[PDB]
């Protein structure tokens, strides 16, 4: 239901695949019961059909007829820390705009679905060495955070890559690096 | 023409299937063609094209083509300021030299200038390419050097006329001279333009 400024906004509830599966009714709710064995729901808000700002709220439940802390409903995104040390300054390059560097880059994040059990290896730790995130995630076939050096020119010298995993499900990537990165920006007036 | 030249840089993509498969139909702007980036840069931008055609293939019959067009231009300030406005200060002290009634400092003073031409040669060594043939700024700095070079042929000649008794040979060389040298520059520009520009 809107704070104010009421535009009538509309709502949909469709599949994982786009396909419509209820509407809503004129505070817009509306109600659905799945009974297939998986039921993957996609929750729609249209605002397209000028007006200020938005001023919502939005109420969703499972098994709460109620409703007006529990547990999540909505699936939440991952949260990457990441770190970044210069070692060096190689070189810089006048005529083309571009220079080189040398540094240390980590990442970190944790997954439950990378979990394992001790027992079937008598380890701690798992082992990825000297393969990118995307070359390991297609092996395991689980989503991994991929990454790229934005203004990357050429190839880049990595050293010491390496992926450790423990079984409650926290991973972490380490590589060192020599790049060489496009800065159009240069001003030499 | 350089410096004055103005070049073409084309971009072609070539579908590799034949046109009875897939063609290309329309262009679609999701960007600036020529973006813009802080400072200056060398060669800078007129104007642009898009277009789209059919050429043959080594299959038969014809494949699309896709070309974009630029034209580009240097940067005249630099080269005027660098080279030309220095070129002109050094040309007009072999004139200037002309003024002198002696004969001893004048032979010395162009002897001097010569030098100083050779010189100046070096530092926009490297603003002048090494290709294999002549353009318009190697031109003219050939005949500079030999327009310098005769002038301390001349002052020679002046001295050996004053010592022999002979002074009002050698002045009248001097109004001459000075009136022909600025003569002889103008003629070769206007020569230089209309062969390599006006057709
Ligand atoms: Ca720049």
């Amino acid at each position: 239901e809107p704070i104010g400024e009421a535009p009538l906004p509309r709502l949909r509830l469709t599949d994982s695949g786009g396909k419509p599966l209820a509407f809503g009714l004129i505070s817009v709710e509306l109600n659905y019961t799945c009974d297939q064995d998986i039921c993957e729901l996609v929750v729609h808000v249209d605002g397209t059909d000028d007006s200020g700002e938005a001023v919502y709220r939005l109420l969703v439940g499972i098994n709460a007829p109620n409703l007006r802390v529990g547990s999540s409903v909505f699936l939440e995104s991952d949260l990457v820390t990441v770190g970044l040390a210069v070692d060096q300054i190689v070189g810089v390059d006048q005529r083309s705009e571009n220079f080189s560097v040398v540094g240390t880059l980590k990442l970190s994040w944790h997954d439950p679905k990378l979990g394992f059990s001790p027992d079937q290896c008598g380890c701690t730790v798992k082992s990825f060495e000297d393969a990118s995130i995307r070359a390991v995630a297609g092996e395991i076939n689980l989503p991994l955070p991929s990454f790229s050096f934005y203004n990357q020119q050429g190839n880049r010298w990595s050293q010491n890559q390496v992926i450790f995993v423990t079984p409650d499900g926290r991973a972490s990537y380490f590589e060192r690096f020599t790049v060489t990165l496009q800065a159009p920006d240069f001003d030499f007036l | 023409a350089y410096p004055f030249d103005r070049q073409k840089f084309s971009i072609k993509v070539d579908l590799a299937v034949p046109t009875n498969m897939f063609i290309f139909n329309e262009i679609e702007r999701f960007q600036q063609v020529v973006g813009d980036q802080l400072g200056e840069e060398e060669w800078v931008v007129t104007s642009y094209s898009q277009e789209i055609t059919e050429v043959p293939f080594e299959r038969g019959s014809t494949n699309s083509r896709f070309t974009t067009t630029l034209l580009v231009k240097r940067n005249l300030e630099y080269y005027i300021l660098r080279i030309f406005v220095p070129l002109f200060l050094i040309i007009s002290v072999s004139w200037v030299i002309f003024f002198l009634k002696d004969y001893g400092r004048q032979l010395e003073v162009a002897s001097g200038n010569l030098l100083v031409f050779v010189a100046f040669n070096f530092t926009i060594s490297g603003d002048l390419p090494r290709l294999g043939y002549l353009t318009v700024l190697d031109r003219f700095m050939i005949v500079s050097f030999c327009l310098t070079a005769i002038v301390v042929l001349i002052s020679v000649c002046q001295k050996r006329l004053g010592a022999v008794g002979k002074q009002a040979v050698a002045a009248q060389i001097d109004t001459w001279v000075l009136v022909i040298y600025p003569l002889v520059y103008s003629l070769y520009i206007i020569w230089v333009y209309l062969r390599f520009f006006t057709d």
